[PDB]
């Protein structure tokens, strides 16, 4: 009853959803193999054989860093099906992958959805790890929302969205794509809590002691 | 006195199995299909050197 399903959209949410899953990993033992060496069944399906199955996802139009994970030292525990990403990246547009190509790949997306969802009973809310700024995490972000609040119904689902602050812009678009988003997630979204790579930082200067960290 | 309410039923979330699904896009993407098409014969012009 318990089982918390998460949602992650944009290289910014699969390189956050991976480092926030090792520690899901760590807090309750399973090895990145996925096997043993109430807590597991929330995110972890028991399987008649001993494995565990990642219940995440995990959507981008990037390859390039999602390929990486199933290449790289957790291939053994995340299923293939449900690490998901496009062939063009979106690149700071929101209609690509909303219109065209997204419209195509929500499809599967939302097949997963229905296969991943399909053996629970308690789902208790979703979890999403949005992009503001970026292309992908803004607008199939945003085409998720809008199917999700009228198939599944009332259901809660949580934004820890990430938010390019004024001072420090990577690109240049955050007025540009992030603003429709807004408007998207003001009326299809139940909780948002705002992240900024400034105060991060300055808390790693002064009340952590490491200095040039990465954002691993 | 008569005994008890016998109760049913569960919860359920997703729309059942009413999502089509054939965008061929095979996990990571639309993967490939290559589109070949027909060419011409490439050709040029003549000239007068002498005769
Ligand atoms: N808070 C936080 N923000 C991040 C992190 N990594 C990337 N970002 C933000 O993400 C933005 C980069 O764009 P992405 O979110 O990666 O967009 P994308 O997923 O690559 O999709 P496209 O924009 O179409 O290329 C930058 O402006 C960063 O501010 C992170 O680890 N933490
Ligand atoms: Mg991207």
């Amino acid at each position: 009853m318990r089982e918390c399903i998460s949602i992650h959209v944009g290289q910014a949410g699969v390189q956050i959803g991976n480092a926030c899953w090792e520690l899901y990993c760590l807090e309750h033992g399973i090895q990145p193999d996925g096997q043993m060496p109430d807590s597991f069944n929330t995110f972890f399906s028991e399987t008649g054989a001993g494995k565990h199955v990642p219940r995440a996802v995990f959507v981008d139009l990037e390859p390039t860093v999602v390929d990486e994970v199933r290449t790289g030292t957790y291939r053994q525990l995340f299923h293939p099906e449900q690490l998901i990403t496009g062939k063009e990246d979106a690149a700071n547009n929101y209609a690509r992958g909303h219109y065209t190509i997204g419209k195509e790949i929500v499809d599967l997306v939302l097949d997963r959805i229905r296969k991943l969802a399909d053996l629970c009973t308690g789902l208790q809310g979703f979890l999403i790890f949005h992009s503001f700024g970026g292309g992908t995490g803004s607008g199939f972000a945003s085409l998720l929302m809008e199917r999700l609040s009228v198939d599944y119904g009332k259901k809660s689902k949580l934004e820890f969205a990430i938010y390019p602050a004024p001072q420090v812009s990577t690109a240049v678009v955050e007025p540009y794509n992030s603003i429709l988003t807004t408007h998207t997630t003001l009326e299809h979204s139940d909780c948002a809590f705002m992240v900024d790579n400034e105060a991060i930082y300055d808390i790693c200067r002064r009340n952590l002691d490491i200095e040039r960290p990465t954002y691993t | 006195s008569f005994r008890g309410a016998p109760m049913l039923l569960a919860e359920n979330c997703s729309p059942g199995p009413r999502y089509s699904v054939n965008p061929k896009i095979l996990r990571t993407g639309k993967d490939l299909g290559p589109a070949y098409s027909i060419l011409g014969r490439y050709h040029t012009k003549t000239t007068l050197t002498p005769g």
